[PDB]
């Protein structure tokens, strides 16, 4: 269970509407908002 | 992502091979559908490394 | 009288032109302007 998460949008930052689909192994989480995030989720 | 919606289909199956996709048949049942009206030009997978 | 004022409400804005026609039920929040000319457009009183 390594691959978890997706992003969608035109420029994928806070200037345009974007929708994000993620998972943290307790449920399913989806987000749709002007989210800007790094190219790689770093945890641990 | 069509007609102001976004449809998801999923299907899980375990494999004993490490080479490529298997020579089998499998349908994908719908999982969820939510109304969202933003055009998408690009996408990228996310990995929790 | 509900949405009318002597001063007026200038919040309501419309897009005169864009790069391409907006698709049905597609909302675009950026303020991009059509690059009609070879020079950048930028919506300035330059080259149309
Ligand atoms: C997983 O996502 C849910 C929904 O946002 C949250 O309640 C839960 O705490 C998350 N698990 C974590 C952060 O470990």
């Amino acid at each position: 269970n390594i691959i978890r998460g997706w992003i969608f949008g035109t420029t994928l930052d806070s200037k345009t509407q974007s929708l994000l689909i993620v998972n943290n192994a307790t449920n399913v989480v989806i987000k749709v908002c002007e989210f800007q995030f790094c190219n790689d989720p770093f945890l641990g | 992502n069509i007609d102001g919606y976004f449809k998801i289909y999923s299907k899980h199956t375990p494999i004993n091979l490490v080479r490529d996709l298997p020579q089998g048949f499998s349908a994908l049942e719908p999982l969820v559908d939510l109304p969202i009206g933003i055009n998408i030009t690009r996408f990228q997978t996310l990995l929790a490394l | 009288n509900l949405d009318s004022k002597v001063g007026g409400n200038y919040n309501y804005l419309y897009r005169l032109f864009r790069k391409s026609n907006l698709k049905p039920f597609e909302r675009d929040i950026s303020t991009e302007i059509y690059q009609a000319g070879s020079t950048p457009c930028n919506g300035v009183e330059g080259f149309n």
